[PDB]
């Protein structure tokens, strides 16, 4: 084993390493957009409380919380790191597999060639 | 008028004071709380305080309403909020409307509207 | 969204009337920094208060603060 | 102060040369609303109060029950 | 605005870009800097042509 | 030169635990010894056994650390808060940090099993 | 424990642990079946996973031993035991 | 919804939604003026 | 010893772990009538809004401006 | 430093004013800093001598950037 | 056949005949685009993706250019970079200035690809001005600005060729094109709104997110799509408490980038008619109440009604976890019972093909299976209102391949030509085993799709018997590289609840139940319910149930939970929370637990990890997530369960009716979103907007 436990010298709770859920993943490749820039980055974001996430005030309509992680996503250049880090801290995590586009091939000549038989659909462009 | 609490009791509070607004009565959106349900959940400090004297501005909604529909000669019309009275831009980014269908078309920023002359 | 800075680090400076003023920067790519660290002259100032004021009188320690005036919004950083 | 009307308040602080009386007519901005000058009531019963303008984003149901027929 | 700049025929970006121009932040290892001692640079070469020289290099990397 | 301050040991990372033990009981008697300055300094509202109980409580929660670096950064850092409170830069609120027991109870339901955690929504 | 109600049998498809038991499921499930008319009677397979069955007798009292043996006999008379050792 | 990112201080609150007239516009607009900071970047930022 | 962070502060502030807002927060209590610290609870919630982070690469590649005198030969071809 | 990064140019106006600026800055520095050494030393007089001509200096600040003390005038670029 | 070129310096090897732009991105090579999406068809009208190959003269387009051995490619040098400015100088011509209202600013490429490939300032001063255009009405669901389009023609293509919907076309010619249906029509398709996520621009937007949020403020989200038994990956945007939008999320082997639009469009069910607070009934009213009230009223009416063995019914309906399943059927056993039960019509006995065996109630050959299909079946279903995404997959495998199908059920508007052939058991068994057979037999990867509505019919055991003999029969459907043989459930629920049991016992199957615990079930029909039964609702929506119900109490939806929903081939996925649950609403099988404390029993496990190590005690393939994976034990799956026990079953002659009557208001959250309410009046076959006289 022999992975130091730095959650001991960190100077933060311990709920987080009791309690707290995280999840390690590659953010999805946005189907509104189709850049990848966002991608290649394996952040790190806790898991919700749900008593404590987000309750409207009365006072004017803001939104508050108790939870001090909502907001802290860290950054990281690889898988291993981003585990090898937690478990220094003693966080317990979920890893989430990206998904990749497969490749097949694609031709524009696919678009104009023979039917044979009945056209099964007519194309516009 | 007179609004029920929840805890049971009842909340008087007069008509000019209820309205969403000095020209409009009916609120101008799903999510818009109406007046009555403001009070009713907010009496508590509102209780000692002078209804008379807290802001109540006049909606858009209906004084766009009362502006006459413009009109033009083609397809197009361009729309630019400018003052013409002093420097600068001063309005909203030029915005060409098509206005070939029957009715009237309004500008997405200002509620302005325009026709095809009929 | 801003500006997105090319990925680098700098430390750059300049004679800001208290002294050496200086800013470290880090950038990522990104629109948003990584670190900034200000570097704040009242800071090495006051540090060397202890040597400074060694051997002198509570008055003269007042115009010692004073030769550097502090600012200490800029010393806390 | 808060009882200055505006316009002075900006003649008041030398902001410009002419006066709110004398300025002209197309520097002068056009209201479809009526004027209603009203200063800083703080202190007194006519403190603005805050509220939300918004109603309670999740809305609940409002029972009604059924017969096993 | 300054005339170059303002110039609205033979003024394209791709010039006057000067962020996408930017000087890369340049790394040397004790590596790097033997082949320039072994070998030389390209201002100075002592270095053997062919794929001779390319092991040369490599057998330092 | 800039002269250290009243209690301050230089930092010194010890390569054997034989060592840091000798280090860490020294911190303990002097927190021990001192815990009577803790009660006159602080306006405190309760005993100096109290005081010796919590320091052997928070004594007890790093005792069972095995790896040599962690346990030179916990001895640092206990020695930066026995020359914080020692002389006299920390106040009531930061030094009473350390006894939350000692005010009274808060409140009535403390939930322990499950059902009234359930009932607060703290499952 | 007045009657068995549910079998659960969980099994490797390609393992070393699961052959055996994979043999016991293919020839004896309907005759399992027949001499247990009541019984939901559950295979559920995953890979790496040690071959293991479980029984529910009643008001959700499970038993269970694993099923890491040599042949399918072991596997009919060890079922067997834990279904009679209620 | 620009003032509401370039604020420095998040002060600003905003919720809209289309208007009975089809329209896009308000109905929650929000200054804590304990979070202001007087910067200006938000009378820049409005295209209107 | 600390220098900015409170007499009792634990934690490290600057550390990519540590949350903007810290853990604690500090408020008079009339009954103990003492400064007392007690877990965070924000009336209004930190929105980030590095989410609308660019999706596209925004400043490619570089220049190169390493003298010559620095750089690794090429071999001559043959 | 951002524009260190940026690898950008400001144009000769923008300098001047900066520079100028600057200046007009530090004299609104050493005008506090002298003056409150003084004060501390027990000379109250100097200070509202010269805290009138940061005054002064004070409405140029508000013409060019809005605010009288903190103002944002120099960005990046 | 791999080759091999250069780009920008850097080798890299791919297909013969691919596209230039696939070998970049494998090369990492970031080059621009607007009319290129990876699963539609090519086009070349963007003009954007010009790079330079010393080939041929001309800059060339990347999108279309086939790749070729030894070929050179850069797209750094001037030429390109010019290019790239002139393009974006010409589209944002004539683009109006409406990024502040426009329901994409910070999501648009145009902007960032402006940003990044063009010019800080445009030369179009000109007075004659931008031209306009005139916004089209193509429905609720769609909302158009129609001065934004580019032209890219994503939309034309997707209608046309992933969905069948070709009422969408370009009409016009040069400057006054216009992509519209031609004259006032509506985009019938259940596909409409992946439009929305094709188009760049925000010249088709979602309507009821209009204008609500800008994306910087959301905070994204990667959970799973409950309304079908697909599990289709999305991303949700929240805004705090409230649930703005849903998205897409890439999965090659179930969704590839689409959702239906029921899964889009039912999110505004999770803020209207919700359960925040439980209720008791005390006559006609409902009466606010606490937990600890409802709860020992449970126990109460347990202790006094005295149920035993099987008098306990529990119901799990569409729209649930596996966690809360495993902690119903836990304490129903607890109290001595076994009549856990669906909501499904026939539910109160079990299924005709058995849980024994997953093989006998999954898609086994995977959803990416039928891209390698010969030949098709459908019985008893309509595959455009169960999983409407394999339709889609349906319909590009037979548009690219050589594909026949044939159906077995009510005639069906499919997107795709289907050969209807029968709507009973009697043409189903002279299909099988006249023409159709053979050629079920002569294929290599044939399917055998059979509908849950026929596991909903008291004659499913003559059905599955039929189809088992075939099967085993017949080698090509069923061998040890295939399995042909499949079953398309409609909810997300009936897998999960299958692979834990969750089927009513015969005992039990007649037994007139005293008290009825239902959960998330709104089918229900006032006659599977008595009178004089305590009943007991759990969900997070009252739409049907609760009105029977004496207690109410409430749950978490989709959203506010990180259940475990097992899909149609078996892969179980794992959600995310985005928000807490409302009000005074609980985690469901937290409520059990509690409710299980109160009565005379417990269950054995208090926090999540402990509900996971469970889950692996009841099926270890419920924490595979992700992972689908085959099986050994086909051959016996059918000769144990479909054949054996169903030959003493006789087939009637009621023909085969529609599962599903309505896509939308389908289930719970979907009747309480009043854009499905729009959307069921629209979107229908009567109306004349939907249907194109041909
Ligand atoms: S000027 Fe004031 S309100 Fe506007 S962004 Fe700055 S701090 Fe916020
Ligand atoms: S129009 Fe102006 S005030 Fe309104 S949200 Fe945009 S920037 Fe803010
Ligand atoms: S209508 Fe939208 S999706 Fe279709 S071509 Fe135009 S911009 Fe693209
Ligand atoms: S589509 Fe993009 S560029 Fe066009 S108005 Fe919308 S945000 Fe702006
Ligand atoms: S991406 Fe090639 S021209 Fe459109
Ligand atoms: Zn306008």
């Amino acid at each position: 084993d022999n992975v130091p436990a730095h959650e001991i010298v960190s100077g933060a709770p311990a709920e987080l390493s009791r309690n707290r859920v995280v999840r390690i993943y590659q953010q999805a490749k946005p189907a509104t957009q189709s850049g990848e820039y966002g991608t290649f980055a394996w952040r790190l974001d806790w898991d919700i409380v749900d008593v404590a996430n987000r309750w409207e005030n009365d006072l004017i309509g803001w939104q508050s919380s108790g939870d001090y992680m909502q907001a802290t996503q860290m950054k990281f250049t690889s898988k291993e790191s981003a585990i090898k880090f937690a478990n220094k801290q003693g966080w317990d995590f979920y890893i989430q597999e990206p998904h990749h586009r497969k490749f097949r091939v694609k031709q524009y000549a696919n678009n104009f060639v023979h039917s044979y038989g009945k056209l099964k659909h007519i194309r516009t462009k | 008028k007179s609004i029920i609490s929840y805890n049971g009791n009842t909340i008087e509070i007069p008509e000019e004071y209820t309205k969403q607004a000095p020209n409009r009565d009916s609120t101008w959106a799903p999510a818009q709380a109406s007046k009555t349900e403001i009070y009713k959940n907010n009496m508590v400090r509102f209780e000692q305080k002078d209804l008379s004297k807290q802001p109540m501005p006049y909606a858009g909604i209906e004084l766009i309403a009362q502006q006459p529909v413009r009109f033009v000669h083609g397809n197009t019309a361009v729309c630019d909020g400018a003052n013409h009275n002093g420097p600068g831009a001063q309005g909203h980014p030029k915005i060409f409307i098509n206005v070939d269908a029957p009715g009237s078309h309004a500008c997405q920023y200002c509620g302005t509207r325009y026709e095809k002359e009929h | 969204k801003g500006y997105s800075v090319p990925p680098g680090e700098t430390y750059t400076a300049i004679e800001a009337p208290k002294g050496e003023m200086g800013v470290y920067v880090v950038s990522d790519g990104s629109e948003r920094p990584y670190k900034c660290k200000i570097r704040a002259p009242g800071f090495a100032h006051l540090g060397a208060f202890d040597h400074i004021a060694r051997g002198h009188f509570l008055p003269d320690a007042v115009a010692i603060i004073g030769t550097m005036d502090l600012v200490f919004g800029e010393v806390d950083r | 102060m808060s009882q200055v009307e505006p316009g002075w308040h900006f003649w008041l602080g030398y902001g410009v040369d002419t006066a709110p009386c004398n300025t002209p007519k197309e520097k002068l901005p056009i209201r479809a609303y009526p004027y209603k000058f009203q200063p800083n009531y703080t202190g007194t019963p006519g403190a603005f109060v805050t509220y939300n303008t918004l109603k309670p984003k999740i809305s609940a149901w409002e029972p009604v029950t059924k017969q096993r027929s | 605005s300054s005339y170059p700049t303002n110039d609205i025929a033979e003024n394209p970006y791709w010039k006057r870009d000067h962020r996408r121009a930017y000087p890369q932040t340049a790394f040397f290892d004790q590596k790097t800097v033997t082949g320039l001692l072994e070998l030389g640079s390209e201002a100075t070469p002592r270095i053997a042509d062919g794929e001779a020289g390319t092991k040369a290099l490599a057998n330092i990397a | 030169a800039i002269i250290a301050t009243a209690f301050a040991e230089t930092v010194k990372f010890s390569g054997s635990k034989q060592e840091l033990q000798k280090r860490t009981l020294a911190l303990y008697r002097q927190f021990l010894r001192g815990a009577p300055t803790f009660a006159d300094l602080y306006e405190v509202q309760f005993s100096i056994p109290t005081i010796r109980t919590k320091i052997r409580q928070e004594f007890e929660r790093h005792r069972f650390v095995d790896d040599l670096s962690i346990q030179n950064v916990l001895y640092a850092k206990g020695h930066m808060e026995y020359q914080e409170c020692i002389n006299f830069w920390k106040q009531q609120a930061q030094f009473l940090k350390y006894f939350p027991e000692e005010d009274d109870i808060q409140g009535r339901h403390q939930p322990s099993n499950f059902v009234d955690k359930f009932l607060k929504n703290r499952a | 424990s007045a009657a068995l109600r549910e079998i659960r049998f969980h099994l490797c498809q390609n393992g070393s642990s699961s052959a055996p038991l994979r043999q016991f499921v293919k020839n004896q499930i309907g005759a399992f079946q027949k001499a247990n008319p009541s019984t939901k009677v559950l295979v559920r397979e995953a890979n790496g996973v040690k071959p293991i069955v479980f029984a529910r007798f009643d008001h959700g009292h499970e038993s269970k031993i694993g099923l890491d043996v040599s042949s399918e006999k072991e596997v009919a008379e060890r079922v067997k035991s834990l279904i009679e050792a209620k | 919804k620009l003032c509401e990112a370039i604020c420095p201080a998040l002060a600003i609150t905003i919720d809209a939604e289309e208007r009975i007239d089809g329209s896009r516009r308000t109905t929650k607009y929000d200054i804590d003026m304990t979070k202001c900071i007087y910067c200006g970047y938000c009378q820049e930022s409005c295209p209107v | 010893r600390r220098i900015m962070t409170d007499y009792g502060f634990e934690g490290h502030p600057l550390r990519k772990d540590f949350p903007l807002t810290g853990y604690t927060e500090v408020r008079w209590d009339e009954e103990k009538r003492r400064v007392v610290y007690e877990p965070l609870e924000l009336t209004q919630a930190f929105r980030n809004f590095s989410a609308g982070s660019t999706a596209w690469e925004p400043v490619g590649p570089g220049r190169d401006d390493r003298p010559d005198s620095f750089k690794l030969p090429t071999p001559k071809p043959e | 430093a951002v524009e260190k990064l940026l690898n950008v140019e400001v144009p000769l106006r923008g300098k001047y004013i900066r520079t100028m600026f600057g200046e007009i800055t530090r004299v609104l520095n050493h005008l506090m800093s002298v003056c409150s050494h003084a004060m501390d030393v027990g000379a109250l007089t100097p200070f509202l001598w010269g805290f009138e001509e940061r005054e002064k200096l004070m409405e140029f600040y508000e013409r060019v950037s809005g605010a009288r003390l903190h103002a944002a005038y120099v960005r990046p670029g | 056949a791999e080759i091999e070129l250069t780009i920008d310096g850097h080798k890299v090897s791919i297909e013969a005949g691919s596209a230039l732009i696939q070998a970049c991105e494998k090369a990492g090579v970031t080059v621009p685009r607007y009319c290129y999406h990876d699963k539609l068809a090519i086009a070349g009208n963007c003009r954007m993706c010009l790079v330079d190959v010393e080939r041929a003269p001309k800059p060339v387009a990347s999108c279309a250019y086939p790749v070729a051995p030894g070929m050179v490619v850069r797209t750094d040098t001037e030429r390109v970079k010019q290019a790239r400015e002139n393009v974006m100088e010409m589209m944002l011509q004539n683009h109006p200035l409406d990024c502040p209202v426009c329901d994409q600013g910070g999501e648009c490429d145009l902007q960032d690809q402006s940003m990044r490939y063009g010019r800080d300032r445009g030369r179009f001063t000109e007075i004659t001005g931008k031209r306009s255009t005139e916004d089209k009405n193509i429905g609720p669901l769609v909302k158009t600005s129609m001065n934004r389009c580019i032209h890219c023609t994503r939309c034309v293509r997707f209608a046309n060729d992933i969905a069948g919907a070709p009422e969408l076309g370009s009409s016009g010619r040069g400057n006054d094109m216009q992509i519209g249906t031609y004259l006032e029509k509506n985009l019938n398709t259940e596909l409409s709104g992946n439009v929305i996520d094709l188009c760049p621009v925000g010249a088709l937007t979602n309507k009821p997110y209009a204008f609500r949020a800008r994306p910087w403020e959301l905070k994204k989200t990667e959970s799973i799509d409950v309304m079908d038994a697909v599990g289709s990956n999305i991303r949700i945007d929240s805004k705090g408490v409230e649930v703005m939008r849903v998205i897409p999320r890439v999965h090659e082997d179930v969704n590839e980038e689409w959702i239906n639009d029921k899964s889009r469009f039912a999110c505004d069910g999770l803020k209207t008619q919700r359960l925040t607070t439980p209720l008791i009934r005390v006559g006609d009213k409902f009466v606010n109440a606490t937990w600890d009230d409802a709860l020992s009223t449970i126990a109460k009416a347990y202790q006094q009604k005295a149920p035993k063995g099987d008098e306990f019914k529990a119901v799990a309906g569409a729209l649930v976890e596996v966690e809360s399943m495993v902690a119903l059927k836990d304490m129903t056993n607890a109290l001595g019972s076994e009549n856990t039960t669906t909501d499904t019509p026939n539910g109160n006995s079990a299924p005709a093909h058995g849980i024994t065996f997953r093989s006998n109630y999954l898609f086994n050959s995977s959803i990416a299976g039928i891209e390698d299909a010969d030949a098709i079946l459908l019985v008893g279903t309509n595959p455009r209102r169960e999983a409407a995404v394999m339709n889609a997959r349906i319909r590009k495998a037979w548009l690219r391949q050589e594909l026949e199908i044939a159906s077995v059920g009510p005639t069906l508007d499919a997107t795709f030509d289907v050969a209807e052939l029968g709507n009973t058991h009697a043409d189903l068994e002279k299909a099988l085993s006249g023409e159709f057979g053979e050629v079920l037999k002569n294929a290599k990867n044939p399917l055998i799709i059979v509908g849950s509505g026929i596991t909903d019919r008291e004659d499913a055991g003559a059905f599955f018997n039929t189809i088992g003999k075939f099967v085993e029969s017949t080698p090509s459907v069923l061998n040890e590289n295939w399995n042909g043989y499949n079953v398309l459930q409609r909810s997300a629920s009936r897998a999960g609840a299958y692979d834990i049991g969750f089927t009513p016992s015969d005992e039990a199957s007649k037994t007139t139940p005293k008290m009825v615990w239902l959960l998330g079930a709104d089918e229900v029909a006032a006659s599977d319910i008595p009178a004089d039964a305590f009943v007991v609702y759990q969900g997070h929506n009252g739409d049907v149930g609760a009105q029977f119900a004496d207690v109410v109490l409430p749950g978490a939806a989709y959203t506010e939970k990180a259940g475990t929903y097992v899909n149609t081939e078996g892969r179980s996925q794992i959600s995310r929370a985005a928000t807490g649950p409302p009000g005074g609403a609980r985690e469901d099988w937290k409520i059990l637990r509690a409710v299980s404390e109160y009565l005379g029993v417990a269950l054995p496990y208090e926090d999540a990890y402990e509900v996971r190590d469970r889950l692996a005690e009841i099926s270890p393939s419920l924490v595979r997530y992700d992972l689908v994976e085959p099986t050994v034990f086909g051959d016996v799956a059918v000769q144990h369960s479909l054949v054996g026990p169903n030959g003493s079953v006789t087939p009637s002659s009621a023909p085969l009716t529609e599962t599903i009557e309505n896509f939308y208001m389908t289930d719970s959250i979907s009747r309480s979103s009043p854009t499905m309410a729009k959307s069921s009046i629209a979107f229908n076959k009567d109306n004349k907007k939907n249907q194109a006289f041909a």
